C-alpha cells in the first residue's frame, strides 16, 4: 500500500517467529528502538502491529522517532517513546514499470502533522492561500496526494523501498505473542537440571506408569514436591527423582 | 441450548465472548457483534477459533484477565430436575481475553431447562482417587461437620 | 534578502558525491518549501529542485533534494563535467514577504586536464 | 512549447523610469494558477526578487523596491511587463521574468517551482 494509506497488520495469539528476520539477509535497512533483536524471541507481548508501506530511499531515514519531513509528518508518525524495529530493502525489481509506476501516493500537505500511529486518507482540498476552495482545485488549491515516479533507472535514493515496522506494546493485560524457544534433548537416568514448561529443578527422571488425564501436566506428592511430569512434546509420563543425596 | 454470550452491553459497543456450537463444528469469537433484541438461532475482532438424556455443566471465572472454562458432560435419565449425584469438571480452554464481563445471557435453538449459579472463596477438601479422579469433596463451611 | 546562505564554491573529484547545504531561519526554510535553480554562464537559472526534495521530468537522477529544520541541502551523486554550474536556493520569507534566493554554489568538478 | 521573450532598452538613464516586457508565447499568459514574478541579477552576484503578479492585477512587490516598482499584465498583448521608476547604479542587473507555480491547474505540477524563465535582458544604468 502507499505510504499515506499504510496498511497494518495485527498479530495475535500465535508463537513469534523472529528468524525469519535473521537469517533473510535480503534487507537492506534493519534498525531497532527501545528493544534489541537479539533479546526479542525471549519476551512477551500482548500486541505487535505490522505497518506496511512502499517509499523511496531518502524518505526510509524518516521512519523513526524524532524525525521530520513530509513521510513523517504528513504519511506516518512515529512516537518519541516507540519500542520497535523497522526494517526496509530494495523493491526497485518489483515496484517499478518500464513507463514508471504511479500507482503508490504519498500525502504532500496537510493543515497540521500527523499524530503517531495515524492514517489519513482523506483527499480534501488543502488551502494555501485566503482563498477557500470549495472542494475544487487552483490558486492555492492543492490535491493533497502526489504520485512517485518510479522507474527502472531511478537513482538509488528515488528506488522504491518496502518497509516494514513492527511495534510492540505490553499493556496491563495478558501477553499472547511471545516468542519461540528451542528444545534440547531429553536424558533418562541422569542427575539433570530440567526445565518442563517453565517449572525447573534437579532430579532423575524415568520412566513411569502413571496414568496422568489428558488435562493434567504435572504430579505432586504429599509433600507437595513435583513427582512427575508429562514431555510436552511426547505424551508420555516422566518420574521426577531428586539426585542422590546423604552423608558420609 | 447452543451457544452463550458473555459481556457488559452486548450491543457491539465493547467485545462480547461469543461461543456458538452448530452440529459439529464448535465456534467461538469475541467479536464486537450487534446482537438482536432477542438473540437465537433458527433451525474488530481479535480471536476465532472454529473446531434429558445428557447434562452439560459448565464454569466461567475471570481472574486477572484470564476466562477459565470447565466442563463435563455425562449421560443421564430425567427431565424433572438436576440429577443428584458428584463429578467433577475438567478445564479445557483457557483464554486470555482480558475481558471485564459482567452479564452473560443463553442462546436456544427455536424451530432445554438451564440452572446459573455463583461462586464463592469457599475452602473445599477434594478428594483425588488412584486415576487423579475427584470423587467427592467437603465444604469446609456447609456445617460443623464439614469442618 | 540573504537570509539562505550557501558557500561559494565546492569542489570533488569525477564520480563522487557532493552535498550544497543551504542555511536559513525558520521564518523561511522553517515554514515554507524550498526550492533549488541551476545558473550556467550567461544563461537563465533553470529549476534543479522544486518543493524541497521533488525532480522535474528532464533533469537527471543524480541529484536529489533534502530538509531537516531550518536547513536544506542539495546531493549530486556522480559529479560530472556537465554540472559545472551555479546552484541556488530559494524559499519563501514569512516575516520579509519575499522570495529569499541563496548566494550560489559554484561547482567545479576537479578531474579537469 | 512554452516560451517567454523579454524585450527592452539595454541602456536607461539615471532618475528616469526603467520599462521591459516580457512576453508569453505557445499559450495564454491568463490560464493556470501561476505568479508572474520578476527578478533581476547583478553581474556576479545573487538574484533579487522584484515582485509577481498574479489573479487579475492583484500585486505583491519587495519592500525595500516596493514603491518604485510597477508591474502590469496585458492580456491582450498576452505579455507582462516591468517599470522601475527613478532608477540608479545599484539597479544594474540583468533582469528575468519567471512564472510562479500556486495552484492545482499547473502543467506541469511542479507546485512551488518557477517552471519557465525568460532569456533574460540586460540593463545598464548610466548615463553614458
Ligand atoms: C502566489 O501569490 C499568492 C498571493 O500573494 C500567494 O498566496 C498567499 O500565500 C500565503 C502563504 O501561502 C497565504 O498566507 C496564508 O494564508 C492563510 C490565510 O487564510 C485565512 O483565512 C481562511 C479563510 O478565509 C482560513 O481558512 C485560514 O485558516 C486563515 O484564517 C493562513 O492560514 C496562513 O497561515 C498563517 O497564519 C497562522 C496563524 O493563523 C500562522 O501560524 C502561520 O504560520 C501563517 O503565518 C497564511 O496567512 C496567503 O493567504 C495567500 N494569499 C492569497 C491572496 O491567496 C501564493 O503563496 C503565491 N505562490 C507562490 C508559489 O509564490
Ligand atoms: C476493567 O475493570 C477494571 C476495574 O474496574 C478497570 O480498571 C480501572 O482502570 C481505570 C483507568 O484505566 C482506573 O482509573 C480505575 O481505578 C481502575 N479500576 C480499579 C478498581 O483500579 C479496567 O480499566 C477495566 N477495563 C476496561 C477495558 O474497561
Ligand atoms: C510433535 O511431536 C509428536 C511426537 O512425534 C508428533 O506426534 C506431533 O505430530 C508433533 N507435532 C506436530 C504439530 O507435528
Ligand atoms: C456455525 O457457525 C459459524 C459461525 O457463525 C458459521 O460460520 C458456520 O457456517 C456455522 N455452520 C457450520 C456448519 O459451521
Ligand atoms: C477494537 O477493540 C479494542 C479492544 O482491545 C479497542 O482498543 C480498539 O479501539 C477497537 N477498535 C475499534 C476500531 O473499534
Ligand atoms: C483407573 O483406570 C483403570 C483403567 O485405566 C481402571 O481399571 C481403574 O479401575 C481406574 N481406577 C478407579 C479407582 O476407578
Amino acid at each position: 500500500a502507499s505510504v499515506y494509506a499504510w496498511n497494518r497488520k495485527r498479530i495475535s495469539n500465535c508463537v513469534a517467529d523472529y528468524s525469519v528476520l535473521y537469517n533473510s539477509a535480503s534487507f537492506s535497512t534493519f534498525k531497532c528502538y527501545g528493544v534489541s533483536p537479539t533479546k526479542l524471541n525471549d519476551l512477551c507481548f500482548t500486541n505487535v502491529y505490522a505497518d506496511s508501506f512502499v517509499i523511496r530511499g531518502d524518505e526510509v531515514r524518516q521512519i523513526a522517532p524524532g524525525q521530520t519531513g513530509k513521510i513523517a509528518d504528513y504519511n506516518y508518525k512515529l512516537p518519541d517513546d516507540f519500542t520497535g524495529c523497522v526494517i526496509a530493502w530494495n523493491s526497485n525489481n518489483l515496484d517499478s514499470k518500464v513507463g514508471g509506476n504511479y500507482n503508490y501516493l504519498y500525502r504532500l500537505f496537510r493543515k497540521s502533522n500527523l499524530k503517531p500511529f495515524e492514517r489519513d486518507i482523506s483527499t480534501e482540498i488543502y488551502q494555501a492561500g485566503s482563498t477557500p476552495c470549495n472542494g475544487v482545485e487552483g490558486f492555492n488549491c492543492y490535491f493533497p496526494l502526489q504520485s512517485y515516479g518510479f522507474q527502472p533507472t531511478n537513482g538509488v535514493g528515488y528506488q522504491p523501498y518496502r518497509v516494514v515496522v513492527l511495534s510492540f506494546e505490553l499493556l496491563h493485560a495478558p501477553a499472547t505473542v511471545c516468542g519461540p524457544k528451542k528444545s534440547t534433548n531429553l536424558v533418562k537416568n541422569k542427575c539433570v537440571n530440567f526445565n518442563f514448561n517453565g517449572l525447573t529443578g534437579t532430579g532423575v527422571l524415568t520412566e513411569s506408569n502413571k496414568k496422568f488425564l489428558p488435562f493434567q501436566q504435572f504430579g505432586r506428592d504429599i509433600a507437595d514436591t513435583t513427582d512427575a511430569v508429562r514431555d510436552p512434546q511426547t505424551l508420555e509420563i516422566l518420574d521426577i527423582t531428586p539426585c542422590s543425596f546423604g552423608g558420609v | 441450548i447452543r451457544g452463550w454470550i458473555f459481556g457488559t452491553t452486548l450491543d457491539s459497543k465493547t467485545q462480547s465472548l461469543l461461543i456458538v456450537n452448530n452440529a459439529t463444528n464448535v465456534v467461538i469469537k469475541v467479536c464486537e457483534f450487534q446482537f438482536c433484541n432477542d438473540p437465537f438461532l433458527g433451525v474488530n475482532c481479535t480471536f476465532e477459533y472454529v473446531s434429558f438424556k445428557n447434562l452439560r455443566e459448565f464454569v466461567f471465572k475471570n481472574i486477572d484477565g484470564y476466562f477459565k472454562i470447565y466442563s463435563k458432560h455425562t449421560p443421564i435419565n430425567l427431565v424433572r430436575d438436576l440429577p443428584q449425584g458428584f463429578s467433577a469438571l475438567e478445564p479445557l480452554v483457557d483464554l486470555p481475553i482480558g475481558i471485564n464481563i459482567t452479564r452473560f445471557q443463553t442462546l436456544l435453538a427455536l424451530h432445554a431447562a438451564y440452572y446459573v449459579g455463583y461462586l464463592q472463596p469457599r475452602t473445599f477438601l477434594l478428594k483425588y482417587n488412584e486415576n487423579g479422579t475427584i470423587t467427592d469433596a467437603v465444604d469446609c463451611a456447609l456445617d460443623p461437620l464439614s469442618e | 534578502q540573504s537570509a539562505l546562505t550557501q558557500p561559494p564554491s565546492v569542489s570533488e573529484a569525477p564520480r563522487q558525491r557532493v552535498t550544497i547545504s543551504c542555511s536559513g531561519s525558520s521564518s523561511n526554510i522553517g515554514n515554507n518549501a524550498v526550492n533549488w535553480y541551476q545558473q550556467f554562464p550567461g544563461k537563465a537559472p533553470k529549476l534543479l529542485i522544486y518543493y524541497d526534495d521533488l525532480l522535474p521530468s528532464g533533469v537527471s537522477d543524480r541529484f536529489s533534494g533534502s530538509k531537516s529544520g531550518t536547513s536544506a541541502s542539495l546531493a549530486i551523486s556522480g559529479v560530472q563535467s556537465e554540472d559545472e554550474a551555479d546552484y541556488y536556493c530559494a524559499a519563501w520569507d514569512d516575516s520579509l514577504n519575499v522570495v529569499v534566493f541563496g548566494g550560489g554554489t559554484k561547482l567545479t568538478v576537479l578531474g579537469q586536464p | 512549447q512554452l516560451q517567454l521573450q523579454e524585450s527592452g532598452p539595454g541602456l536607461v538613464k539615471p532618475s528616469q523610469t526603467l520599462s521591459l516586457t516580457c512576453t508569453v508565447s505557445g499559450g495564454s499568459i491568463s490560464s493556470g494558477s501561476y505568479n508572474w514574478t520578476w527578478i533581476r541579477q547583478p553581474a556576479g552576484k545573487g538574484l533579487e526578487w522584484i515582485g509577481r503578479i498574479y489573479n487579475s492585477g492583484s500585486t505583491n512587490y519587495n519592500p525595500s523596491l516596493k514603491s518604485r516598482v510597477t508591474i502590469s499584465v496585458d492580456t491582450s498583448k498576452n505579455q507582462l511587463s516591468l517599470k522601475v521608476r527613478s532608477v540608479t547604479a545599484a539597479d544594474t542587473a540583468v533582469y528575468y521574468c519567471a512564472r510562479h507555480c500556486s495552484g492545482g491547474t499547473c502543467y506541469p505540477k511542479y507546485y512551488y517551482g518557477m517552471d519557465v524563465w525568460g532569456q533574460g535582458t540586460t540593463v545598464t544604468v548610466s548615463s553614458a
